[PDB]
């Protein structure tokens, strides 16, 4: 995961890099919260 | 207002029907019928000189009617105006009016025309031409009113003392023909109708054949009273017969408008005349010798090239000429009215070509039969 | 028609959504006033099922 | 109440031109359009409405609709520029009564003149008939015109209420106060 | 001059001021074809 | 034999230059033109005895009567 | 004067008509314009009134005819934007990440 694209709970987005992948801009799951997403962290992302 | 109807309920023809007949209607607040009644009244025959009590009575019934139709309105303006005769004071009542009814149908439409017919005495040209275009590019949306072309008619047309408008003066003539399609005009007022629209297709430079001008109704029907040397030109230059003779009856018949122009309606009816030699032979020999030109148009051989020149340069025909061996080759695109005996005529080449082409296909077919499957 | 037999007799395209092609993608009510007013104008069938392309993926769910 | 889809037969002809009610015959028959179907409405919400010019043709600018702002906006910039022609209205509010969306609506249609009507007796009483075959129940409100509730009119009534019928009541309207009280006491109270 | 004080009180703003919506329509237009 | 469809649109003319009121819907030339993915749809319908668009001697007599 | 106030509920009736649509054309935008967009890094702007050819993060380039649902000027020609999954139009345009040394150095 990269900048948080200065959230503030209306941009939930996060520019992320899957490895070799591209990087795709992504909101959240309804289970987790921004508090538990900071940048630089390895995420869970979905492929749908 | 009811003081100068009862008062003035006199000084028009059949006064007290008409008169008390407006004062109960009024009465009531009737305004369409009222508005009929009016187109009626001043449509009678009479100078209505009584102008002044009038203006002011139609002027009470504009001011509050606020929603009749400017159609009306208009006409009813416009047999007043023609009643007051007064150029200026007319102008400025037309204005006036034309601010009173700014709605987008047909009344500044008419204003205007009234405007220019008014005006054609007096600066001809300065004035009426930015009015008639302005009514042309703005009658959209509405063809049906068909009474603004035949003021459209009176402008373009009382402008033919003049040399082009000899074919668009026959032009938008014949299209105010078809404006009024009832005849409800006395015999005389279209037989000069009909006087002046043979001097438009006779001396219209751009017109030479022109067909339907002798299947107008409006001509054929009530021209046979008088003045039928006119028609017969019209019958002679269609057949190209210059019939010498007759012709220069008609032009000693009629003296003015022709003698002056005989020169232009020489060049139509000998175009016209090799027009009906293309007729007379179907292609079998299509090469004509200049004896035939010159004997049937009444030509020196040395003027056939001229002329064949002409037809050429205006776009009737389209064919070339052989000098060498003295003929004429001719491939031309124009057509003609096609006298119902001529209709059967074609129709029986129709048949014996359609019969070829059958009897043809009836052969490929029986020649193929066994490759079509 | 039976057991054996479906007949499609027509089919009408739904609007273009975000989701793609779910249950979601079908409007109850694009859908509903899509039956009505085809049912208006005389095609008063039943919806049999529906259709989505896979653009180069062959055919399968 | 009942389920019905009205069929407004609106006239802007040339006829229409008159006082007779104060500030406008064609506002008469505007706002006289907008009170009756204002009542329908709020009488059954479910009801449907729609419009039906009658000038020099049958314009269907509205046809049979619940929503009633739409043909009000409609009744707005009619601009009268024709002639009235009662038969092929009727004819084509027929029709559209036959179009209409849901079958248990019992077909209705409120028809406003106020021109007199130049047609001939004969026609118009083989209209009644068959407007009758088909169970077409019609109301009719004489407007405009001095000749009111014409024998043609009269014929039609009786007529479509064959024997007291279908219910064409032959409600009168003077060619003076054409109130919006005198046009709301007989039908919001019958037809 | 009676209801015709500037522009019919209403129409200043109507005509062309809450007529920007339709400027956010062309908008709107330009989005719908990219 | 040849025809699929007309299309015809209302111009504003009278009737001619000297001739009362009409409307006359005029003739435009039409054509049948599939895009792609249109027509393929067309040839799986089709693919009958029919087609054969390369032009054999056959055909092309058949194309002349 | 009265067609003026015609004309003014004519303009009213229109407002409120319109306000609906640009509300159903909002609505089919974030239809379009979701949320799990691509970014991006965008290699220059070329005159046609301007297209775009990009460089996706997929290692793919790819031309633009017309700049996605976004404004047009600044539009840096390396400015890094989130271009639609699927349909490859510029949804939006997100801030520069960094440039080597520029974030090299603090």
């Amino acid at each position: 995961c990269t900048k948080i694209i200065n959230a503030d709970s209306e941009d939930p987005k996060y520019i992320i890099n899957v490895k070799q992948f591209a990087k795709f801009v992504v909101d959240l799951s309804d289970q987790v919260a921004p508090t538990d997403i900071e940048e630089g962290m390895r995420v869970g992302v979905d492929r749908n | 207002v009811p003081g100068f109807l009862q008062q003035s309920q006199n000084s028009g023809p059949g006064q007290p029907a008409v008169w008390h007949r407006l004062e109960e209607l009024y009465t009531k607040k009737l305004w369409h019928q009222l508005t009929l009644q009016v187109l009626d009244f001043v449509q009678d025959p009479c100078f209505a000189q009584g102008d002044g009590l009038i203006k002011l009575y139609e002027n009470f019934i504009s001011e509050f009617e606020h929603r009749v139709n400017p159609l009306s309105l208009v006409e009813i303006i416009l047999h007043v105006v023609r009643q007051m005769t007064d150029p200026n004071v007319a102008l400025t009542f037309l204005e006036k009016t034309r601010e009173k009814v700014k709605s987008s149908d047909e009344a500044v439409i008419l204003c205007k025309t009234a405007i220019g017919a008014l005006k054609l005495n007096i600066g001809d040209l300065q004035v009426t031409k930015e009015t008639i275009e302005d009514v042309e590019e703005m009658l959209n949306n509405l063809p049906g009113v068909t009474s603004v072309h035949s003021r459209f008619y009176d402008l373009s047309s009382k402008y033919y003392q003049t040399i082009g408008n000899h074919a668009s003066y026959y032009k938008d003539a014949l299209r105010f023909l078809g404006c009024v399609d009832i005849k409800d005009l006395p015999v005389s007022e279209q037989q000069e109708r009909a006087f002046t629209l043979g001097l438009a297709g006779l001396l219209g430079e751009g017109v030479f054949n022109f067909g339907e001008l002798l299947m107008h109704p409006v001509l054929e029907s009530l021209r046979n009273t008088d003045r039928q040397w006119l028609i017969d030109t019209l019958y002679a230059f269609n057949s190209g017969n210059v019939e010498r003779f007759q012709t220069l009856k008609t032009a000693w018949g009629q003296q003015p408008d022709l003698a002056a122009n005989e020169a232009q309606l020489l060049r139509k009816i000998q175009l016209l005349c090799l027009m009906e030699m293309t007729f007379t032979r179907p292609a079998n020999h299509r090469q004509l010798t200049f004896e035939e030109i010159a004997k049937s148009a009444k030509i020196t051989v040395n003027e056939v090239e001229l002329l064949v020149m002409k037809a050429l340069s205006v776009g009737l025909v389209k064919g070339s000429i052989d000098e060498v061996d003295k003929r004429v080759h001719m491939t031309w695109v124009q057509p003609r009215v096609l006298d119902l005996q001529q209709i059967k005529g074609m129709k029986d080449r129709l048949e014996f070509w359609c019969t070829d082409v059958k009897s043809m296909e009836m052969l490929v077919e029986h020649q193929a039969h066994d490759i079509l499957t | 028609v039976d057991d054996y037999t479906v007949r499609v007799i027509d089919v009408f395209a739904m609007p273009q959504s975000g989701t793609g092609v779910s249950v979601e993608a079908v409007d109850p009510v694009f859908q509903a006033k899509m039956l009505d007013m085809l049912k208006q104008t005389g095609r008063p069938e039943m919806v049999v099922g529906w259709y989505h392309s896979h653009p180069g993926f062959g055919c399968w769910l | 109440m009942v389920l019905e889809s009205t069929m407004v037969c609106v006239d802007n002809s040339e006829y229409m031109r008159n006082g007779d009610f104060l500030p406008t015959r064609l506002q008469a028959q505007q706002d006289a359009v907008n009170i009756v179907c204002h009542s329908k409405t709020r009488s059954n919400p479910e009801n449907n409405v729609g419009l039906i010019t009658l000038a020099n043709d049958c314009e269907v600018l509205t046809t049979l609709t619940p929503d009633t702002g739409r043909i009000l906006s409609k009744l707005h910039t009619v601009q009268p520029k024709g002639k009235i022609t009662f038969c092929t209205g009727i004819r084509v509010a027929h029709l559209a009564l036959k179009h209409r969306q849901g079958k248990n609506h019992k077909m209705r249609i409120i028809a406003f003149v106020g021109s007199p009507v130049e047609d001939n007796e004969k026609d118009l009483v083989k209209l009644a008939k068959r407007l009758k075959k088909e169970k077409v129940n019609v109301d009719i409100i004489n407007f405009g015109e001095e000749e009111v509730n014409t024998e043609k009119l009269t014929a039609f009534v009786n007529t479509l209420n064959g024997k007291d019928g279908t219910g064409s009541h032959l409600v009168t309207v003077p060619p003076g106060p054409s109130l919006a009280d005198a046009l709301i006491s007989s039908p919001i109270l019958a037809g | 001059l009676l209801e015709h004080k500037e522009i019919d009180g209403r129409l200043k703003e109507l005509r062309e001021q809450l007529k920007e919506l339709t400027k956010q329509y062309e908008k709107s237009e330009n989005d719908l074809k990219a | 034999l040849g025809l699929p469809t007309e299309a015809y649109i209302s111009v504003e003319e009278v009737h001619d230059d000297g001739t009362p009121t009409s409307k006359t819907f005029e003739h435009v030339t039409s054509e049948i033109g599939a895009e792609e993915a249109e027509e393929v749809g067309v040839e799986h319908l089709l693919r009958d005895i029919k087609d054969t668009t390369v032009g054999t001697l056959s055909q092309r007599i058949t194309n002349q009567v | 004067i009265k067609i003026m106030k015609s004309e003014v509920l004519r303009v009213t009736h229109e407002l409120q008509a319109m306000k609906d649509k640009i509300k159903e054309n909002s609505e089919k935008i974030k239809v379009n314009k979701t949320l799990p967009y691509l970014v991006s890094n965008v290699i220059e702007l070329l005159d046609v009134g301007k297209c775009a050819v990009i460089k996706t993060s997929t290692r793919q380039t790819y031309f633009l005819p017309v700049i996605g649902l976004v404004d047009a000027e600044k539009l840096k020609p390396g400015d890094l934007v989130g271009v639609n999954k699927d349909s490859y139009l510029i949804l939006e345009t997100l801030p520069t990440e960094y440039d080597s040394r520029v974030k090299a150095m603090e």
